[PDB]
């Protein structure tokens, strides 16, 4: 079956760096779009922005505009969400999901700024 | 980018039928068939139940439905059982010359 | 509808595909297939990426045309419908 398998939690230390992998199985990585999401504690999900793994082309959410990076491997079916200048509070749970309808979804990374 | 609302919560009783409502604007939801919907039980990743406004996916029970209406889109569950309380999130299409949304989602109890 | 697309990978020798031919798309039975096409402009010369098969896609949905949008890109990328659409792309500047 489609799958998205995620890199485990990270812990890391305000102003760092956190790149959390995504790793597509099941179907062509390159025949749809990686969502990526984020939900904090107790809240909502919030999308981050989208990557076009044919082109490598990005959008993202204007909240993060200026710190997120979105990458992907073809050559190993994985996409990559990196989030730069790390606040205590995008301690969250960061999520992988394929194409543009969310279809499946990652396990979640938990992703903890302290 | 646009905002879409939902209410905090929807509170309902085993084999009764629930609404949750998602709004927009005509330049949105009123204009646009990429409105879906996802579960999301404690501790869980989010799952897709309903795409396209009233598309359902292989897998996902019949109970599960969805509409439009001018500018809200719904999600209705018939036959309420003690798994479906979980949160739902609405969210359009996101990719392209779309930009993601998710509304702030429900919470859904069923009592027993 | 969308079954087969013409299908092209620059990428091919890391990626351990074939570099071209005809795909075949892989269709979860509940949802639209489409085909897609990526280049590189770089002053007029084409740069062909890729072509092939593209999943349930709102941006594609009745497009028989496959039309680049994305307004000067490094890389071009369009989808269309019907069997072998990508077998013409441009760009709308």
């Amino acid at each position: 079956q489609v799958q998205l398998v995620q890199s485990g939690a990270e812990v890391k230390k305000p102003g760092a760096s956190v790149k959390v992998s995504c790793k597509a199985s099941g179907y062509t990585f390159t025949s749809s779009y990686i969502n990526w999401v984020r939900q904090a504690p107790g809240q909502g999900l919030e999308w981050m922005g989208t990557i076009n793994p044919v082109s490598g082309s990005t959008s993202y959410a204007q909240k993060f505009q200026g710190r997120v990076t979105m990458t992907r491997d073809t050559s190993i079916s994985t996409a990559y969400m990196e989030l730069s200048r790390l606040r205590s509070d995008d301690t969250a749970v960061y999520y992988c999901a394929r194409g543009g309808w969310f279809d499946y979804w990652g396990q979640g990374t938990l992703v903890t700024v302290s | 980018q646009s905002a879409l609302t939902q209410p905090a919560s929807v509170s309902g009783s085993p084999g009764q039928s629930i609404t949750i409502s998602c709004t927009g604007t005509s330049s949105d939801v009123g204009s646009y068939n990429y409105v879906n919907w996802y579960q999301q039980h404690p501790g869980k990743a989010p799952k897709l139940m309903i795409y396209g406004v009233s598309k359902r996916p292989s897998g996902v029970s019949n109970r599960f439905s969805g509409s439009k209406s001018g500018n809200t889109a719904s999600l209705t569950i018939s036959g309420l059982q003690a798994e479906d309380e979980a949160d739902y999130y609405c969210g359009t299409f996101a990719g392209g010359s779309y930009y993601g949304v998710f509304g702030g989602g429900t919470k859904l109890t069923v009592l027993w | 509808e969308t079954r087969e697309c013409i299908y092209y990978n620059a990428n091919w020798e890391l990626e351990r595909t074939n570099q071209s031919g005809l795909e075949r798309c892989e269709g979860e039975q509940d949802k639209r297939l489409h085909c897609y096409a990526s280049w590189r402009n770089s002053s007029g010369t084409i740069e062909l990426v890729k072509k092939g098969c593209w999943l349930d896609d709102f941006n594609c949905y009745d497009r028989q045309e496959c039309v680049a949008t994305e307004e000067n890109p490094q890389v071009y990328f369009c989808c269309c419908e019907g069997n072998f659409c990508n077998e013409r792309f441009t760009h709308l500047p």
